[PDB]
């Protein structure tokens, strides 16, 4: 058989993993703390990879790249772009953002305010006056749907393989608001599930891509593929690709794989913005098990084998 | 002219020493029986291999080395071997009883006893050198005379040669070639007593030499002798600009000059290209560019540990054979384009080039194809902390339950000195984080 | 990328490239570790014969 | 670390300890006249470590004969390799002990201690670097058990610095010959607890299990029983008598037992005893099966706190350690998590007499507290009435030691289930 550990318990994407590798017989869970495994469902933070790849004779995987940690905080997601010359900072798919601290990017943050703000413009922080952590600016013209006149974010995740292959699970998920957007209460400026916690137009205000790509259609004459998909696809492949060398486990001692959960916004001119890049996201319901089974056969059992897909590769 | 000697302790020292100074005498074309054709000045001289010859009026080369085990199956090997006509008898030093893998065994029980007669063989060497500049000591980190003895013989000699360097070639453990399950335990005590009191040392791990004779070498099960070549060739490109005409670490003191500016932190990682098996008839030689591209990756280095995540305070770069500058500084502008280097900041960014025209020589008949080129890189990065914190896991395993520690309380250590070195430990890896950041 | 002292000799040649500017215990205390684990050596084995004795 | 000192004592200690000077000899093609006729260099290169060299390139084994009745000692004299032993390494009384600890340790053995010892030290003398000593006997009777009990201790007193390593028989109703041998096996245990660095036990139930259900021996002698005792004590000391790349008696003490008492080791021997040889995996699966096991405790009761493995033949050095690294991974569970790499294996290109390849298994396991347990039970059953106590307490002894003794033995087994845990 093949052995397996488990080192998060809060992580229902991969509990959902162990316990279909439990379903399959060939693969069996061993304590948190022994050495000869095949594969680690490691911790979120102080991962030990420098004690990974010396057992002799066990071939030793990882569902956690070392160093993908530059894509996933925000400070360092910004300094990433703005520093690196595949990106460059000119790149179209960013809003203009600046760290922060309580090198300091004050004096330049409030230096381009000076020329925004005589016109106007609103700007956000988190970690339409700036006398009133990263501070970008704030899409103002947001994508409303309708009914409603309510935004939205766009959620999709992307397996990265011990091969850096790259792959787009065929279904994302779009988290709306339920509250009209209005443009002068934070409920309907900021789209998250929790903070919706209502329910009215969609179950969970959570809307898929077959409904949003109809809407899509009857409302904007447009589908989700060419209005959306081919921003998606460009915009995850230029961060990955831009840190491949840093984070590429191809001549390693050991092999890494991971799960992320890119967050994007649409505008009104259907123009595709990246807001964020989780590393160790949650998913949907109705997604889980082909999710998790998908997770299971091209980054799992690739590398440990048994006795149409649901992704998508973006070649590079 | 300055002299050096060098000091070889329990089976992997001396073993490794045999390797060495038969690579020695094939560079300078001495034969086994001590002659030197080529050396014009018969009884004496003061050119640069003599830093690690003296002569004798007959015309022989000796080397400047002392060979030391407490037991006497592995040095009986250079007694009977090839270079037999070499060595004189007082420069092998030989005990009756082994240290049983125990540090504690060999630094106390043992060592006590033989201390004095092994410090007077070595002042017998210093008393011929005419500006001795200090010792090179080959041991293990697993053996309980590589680590026991080594410790005790480092503290006397801070005590008696003061103003000397010293330098290590340290031999760090693997489960795939290992010999005892207290290895661990015996690593961090040697470490711990020897870190005040040694300039500079270069580990090699085990496990990184098993995996290049495997993978490039294809040599399914790699004896100690394939080990020992290839470790031998390592040395041997350290030391050349001690034995050669040349600029660059042409005294022991540049060593800590160029590749120490912490004193605790003084484990440079050695990273070695190209390793190509004898066996191939034909193999496409490898530029100055792809064997500098080849000392950044993990696969080729000393010790596996990953420099992509630690941050460099020195690099030096050691060149051999068909080798000009201007492919040197071509080779280091692609590498800075496509790799991420990153130094600490109050460093400077850049490398230190040697070059020597004599292309490398290997054993006849050995495993080893000759080529055109070679490089090997010497970095001081806090990469490698990541082998210690490897080292450190594995005693805090045990001694939790205080598993094999009735051994060395039985030799008259205490349990404290167990804990006082795991603490220095924590402290040294709490240097590297804090440097490394 | 400037390169610095470069030394040429018949048997090869060094140089620098640089890239970018910057941003002991006594002789009688270790006797006397010694002797004291000899120490401590010889007690537990007068113990081990007093019981044999017993 | 050269020179090791054999000594059996009593009936079980000189038939299974000339059982194996057989055996060995015939492995460095030695001659019962004691004249080397082999063919390989690689016999003689470590035949010092259990060979004295006499005049006349003779090898004469450093081998120590006692039994306080003549009868076996004149049978092994008269056996087959009997002339090759020393003459006067044979001492002897005539009393005998009748199965009874108390005459071997307190009265009749004391008288002839002395002379043993005497003889010990004389064979010592002669050692460039002595590493210590190995005892055959039995704990279930009274010379091997008593006597060799209070040989070990007077040794330990002259010698405090060498290594005791014992291979102990282990009694069992099943293979019994007195109804005393709880008693005999308890106050044995202790004084092997305190003396001892390593001790191999011999269980005679699992060695009587293998004879009936794996060899198909429908009623098994002890000559079937000696014959895998013989074979496990070859095996096990392979590493000490050929060019090895580790052994000594020292080594194996500092690398095998993690703390000082738990050094009771689990032997084991594939393939039982035909003309198609073992595969690498066969043996390794075999070696790690309780049915290969010579003391009758389940190791999947309990866990390996150190394991060492010898494989003898030629064969692929790649396939064992796949072998070997496979049943580690694969039965991971039964192994401490708190000791690294606590599976060591060797090769040997030598095989035995008739077997092209074989494995042999060193195991210190915690399940042995099973074999603990059995016989502080059958000690119980008969102390608490004081059954067949009066043969004790006429040579002198007193309830109190039995007391003593079996609370030593319950300790021992809480030990073991403290860190099965
Ligand atoms: N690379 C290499 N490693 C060796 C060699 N010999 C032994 N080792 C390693 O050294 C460690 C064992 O220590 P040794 O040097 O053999 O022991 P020792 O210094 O002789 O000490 P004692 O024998 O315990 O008295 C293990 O990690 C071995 O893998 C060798 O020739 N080459
Ligand atoms: N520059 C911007 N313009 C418009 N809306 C923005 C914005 N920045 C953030 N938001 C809104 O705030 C919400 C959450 O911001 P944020 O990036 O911090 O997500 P989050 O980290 O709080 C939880 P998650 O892990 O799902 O991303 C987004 O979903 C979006 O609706
Ligand atoms: C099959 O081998 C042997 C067979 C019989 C043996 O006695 C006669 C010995 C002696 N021993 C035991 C041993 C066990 C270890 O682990 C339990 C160990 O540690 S290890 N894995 O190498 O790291 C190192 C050693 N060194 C030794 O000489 C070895
Ligand atoms: N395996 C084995 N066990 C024996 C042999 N002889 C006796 N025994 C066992 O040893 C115990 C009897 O002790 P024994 O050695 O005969 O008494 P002693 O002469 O006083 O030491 C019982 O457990 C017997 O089953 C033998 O040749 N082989
Ligand atoms: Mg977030
Ligand atoms: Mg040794
Ligand atoms: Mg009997």
């Amino acid at each position: 058989m093949y052995t397996f550990v488990v080192r998060d318990e809060n992580s229902s994407v991969y509990a959902e993993v162990s316990r279909l590798l439990l379903a399959t017989g060939q693969w069996k869970r061993l304590r948190k703390d022994n050495p000869r495994f095949n594969l680690m469902l490691g911790e979120r933070n102080r991962l030990p990879f420098g004690r990974l790849g010396h057992e002799p004779g066990l071939v030793q995987l990882v569902n956690y790249y070392r160093g993908a940690d530059k894509l996933c905080r925000k400070a360092s997601l910004v300094k990433l772009i703005k520093t690196s010359p595949e990106l460059s900072e000119s790149c179209t798919w960013f809003p203009e953002s600046y760290v922060i601290y309580p090198t300091d990017e004050r004096e330049v943050f409030l230096a381009a305010y000076n020329r925004r703000r005589e016109g106007g413009n609103v700007w956000i922080a988190k970690s339409s006056e700036a006398s009133e952590h990263v501070i970008q600016k704030y899409l103002e013209k947001p994508l409303l749907l309708e009914p409603g006149h309510r935004k939205f974010d766009i959620r999709s995740w992307v397996l990265v393989d011990h091969l850096y292959n790259i792959y787009l699970y065929r279904e994302g998920v779009l988290r709306t608001s339920s509250e009209p957007y209005n443009s002068a209460d934070k409920t309907c400026h900021l789209t998250n599930h929790c903070i919706q916690k209502y329910g009215r137009y969609e179950e969970g205000n959570e809307m898929f891509f077959e409904e949003f790509n109809q809407y899509l259609m009857d409302a904007l004459n447009t589908t989700l593929e060419n209005s959306i998909l081919l921003q998606i696809k460009h915009i995850i492949r230029s961060c990955l690709m831009c840190i491949e060398p840093a984070i590429s486990t191809k001549h390693l001692h050991y092999q890494s794989f991971q799960l992320f959960g890119f967050d994007f916004m649409v505008d009104e001119e259907l123009k595709v913005w990246l807001i964020e890049v989780n590393g160790a996201p949650a998913c949907a319901q109705k997604l889980y098990a082909e999710l998790c089974q998908g997770i299971v056969d091209v980054a799992i059992s690739s590398v440990f084998p048994l006795a149409t897909s649901i992704f998508i590769k973006l070649h590079h | 002219m300055r002299e050096c000697i060098s000091i070889h302790v329990g089976q992997a020292g001396v073993q490794i020493g045999n390797a060495c100074w038969e690579l020695y005498c094939l560079e300078h074309g001495i034969q086994p029986d001590g002659q030197m054709p080529s050396d014009k000045t018969i009884g004496g001289g003061d050119d640069s291999f003599n830093t690690f010859f003296s002569e004798t009026g007959a015309g022989k080369h000796v080397p400047r080395a002392v060979f030391v085990d407490l037991e006497p199956t592995v040095i009986d090997e250079v007694r009977t071997g090839t270079y037999r006509q070499l060595f004189h008898p007082e420069q092998l030093i030989t005990g009756k009883e082994d240290a049983a893998n125990n540090y504690a065994r060999g630094h106390y029980t043992i060592g006590k006893e033989i201390i004095d007669l092994v410090l007077d063989r070595i002042r017998k060497l210093a008393d011929q050198c005419t500006g001795l500049q200090g010792f090179l000591v080959f041991h293990s980190f697993g053996g309980g005379t590589g680590s026991g003895f080594t410790s005790l013989l480092m503290e006397r000699l801070s005590v008696d040669y003061g103003k000397k360097s010293k330098l290590e070639f340290s031999i760090y453990p693997a489960p795939q070639v290992s010999t005892a399950v207290v290895e661990p335990y015996n690593s961090i005590l040697t470490t711990h007593t020897t870190l005040e009191h040694s300039d500079c040392a270069f580990m090699v791990d085990n496990e990184a030499i098993y995996d290049i004779c495997r993978r490039n070498l294809d040599i399914e099960r790699p004896t100690y002798t394939n080990l020992n070549r290839l470790i031998s060739q390592i040395v041997s490109s350290i030391t050349a600009s001690l034995r050669f005409d040349g600029a660059l670490n042409v005294d022991l003191t540049e060593f800590q000059t160029n590749l120490v500016p912490y004193p605790r932190i003084h484990f440079p990682l050695a990273t070695y290209a190209p390793v190509i098996s004898a066996e191939k008839a034909y193999h496409e030689q490898l530029s100055v560019a792809e064997i500098t591209n080849a000392c950044f990756e993990p696969a080729n280095q000393m010790v596996k540990c990953d420099p992509r995540h630690g941050k460099y305070m020195a690099c030096c770069l050691l060149y051999r054979g068909d080798v000009v500058p201007k492919d040197v500084n071509a080779a280091i502008a692609t590498i800075k384009t496509k790799r991420s280097i990153q130094f600490v900041d109050w460093c400077p960014t850049g490398f230190k080039v040697g070059i020597n025209y004599q292309p490398p020589t290997v054993v006849p008949g050995g495993d080893l194809a000759k080529v055109q080129r070679a490089v090997c890189m010497l970095s001081n990065t806090t990469a490698i902390a990541e082998a210690w914190a490897r080292l450190d896991h594995k005693f805090d395993l045990m001694y939790a339950k205080r598993a094999f520690v009735h051994w060395y309380v039985g030799e008259g250590m205490e349990e404290g000195e167990f804990s006082e070195a795991r603490e220095d430990m924590a402290a040294l890896e709490k240097d590297y984080e804090e440097v490394g950041v | 990328m400037e390169v610095i002292e470069l030394n040429k000799c018949t048997s090869g040649q060094s140089f620098e490239v640089i890239l970018k500017p910057p941003s002991d215990p006594s002789l009688e205390e270790i006797q006397k570790k010694l002797e004291a684990a000899e120490e401590r050596r010889k007690y537990q084995e007068a113990e081990l014969l007093k019981h044999l004795a017993e | 670390m050269r020179e090791i000192v054999h000594i059996q004592a009593g009936q079980c200690g000189n038939q299974i300890g000339a059982k194996f000077w057989e055996v060995i000899s015939d492995e460095h093609g030695i001659d019962p006249t004691g004249s080397y006729h082999g063919d390989s260099d690689l016999q003689l290169e470590r035949i010092n470590v259990y060979y004295n060299e006499a005049t006349g390139n003779k090898y004469v084994p450093r081998a120590i004969l006692v039994d306080l009745e003549p009868g076996t000692m004149d049978s092994v004299r008269s056996g087959p390799f009997g002339q090759i032993f020393r003459p006067d390494n044979f001492v002897f009384g005539q009393s005998g002990a009748g199965n009874n600890w108390a005459k071997g340790h307190y009265t009749e053995g004391a008288e002839l201690v002395d002379s043993v010892l005497d003889v010990v030290r004389k064979e010592s003398e002669s050692c460039d670097c002595l590493q210590g000593f190995q005892l055959t006997h039995s704990l279930g009777g009274g010379t091997g058990s008593g006597m060799g009990t209070l040989l070990i201790s007077k040794i330990r007193e002259e010698y405090p610095d060498r290594i005791m390593n014992t291979f102990s028989v282990m009694p069992s109703p099943k293979v019994s010959d007195t109804v005393v041998e709880p008693y005999n096996a308890t106050l044995s245990v202790h004084q092997l607890v305190e003396n001892t660095d390593e001790t191999y036990c011999i269980d005679n139930e699992a060695l009587y299990d293998i004879c009936f259900r794996t060899l198909k021996l429908t009623t098994p002698t002890y000559g079937d029983l000696n014959h895998l005792v013989s074979a496990t004590m070859s095996g096990v000391t392979t590493c000490l008598r050929f060019p090895g790349q580790l052994a000594d008696l020292r080594k194996l003490a500092v690398n095998m037992v993690p703390f000082p008492r738990l050094h009771f080791f689990m032997p084991g021997f594939a393939p039982l005893t035909q003309y198609r040889a073992l595969t690498v995996p066969e043996l390794t699966q075999q070696m790690f099966d309780s049915k290969n096991m010579m003391a009758a405790c389940d190791p999947r009761h309990g866990r390996y706190l150190t394991v060492a493995a010898i494989f003898r033949g030629r064969m692929s050095m790649k396939e064992v350690d796949e072998q070997m690294l496979n049943v580690q991974n694969k039965n991971s569970s039964y192994f401490v998590e708190w000791i690294p790499n606590n599976v060591k294996t060797a090769v040997c290109d030598i095989p035995p007499r008739g077997l092209k390849m074989s494995a042999t298994f060193i195991g210190n396991s915690t399940a042995i507290q099973e074999l603990f347990k059995r016989i502080s039970e059958q000690f119980t059953a008969m102390f608490r009435r004081k059954a067949f106590l009066h043969w004790y307490t006429g040579e002198g002894m007193d309830e109190m030691e039995f007391t003593e003794a079996e609370s030593n033995m319950n300790d021992l087994v809480s030990e073991y289930q403290q860190y099965q845990d």
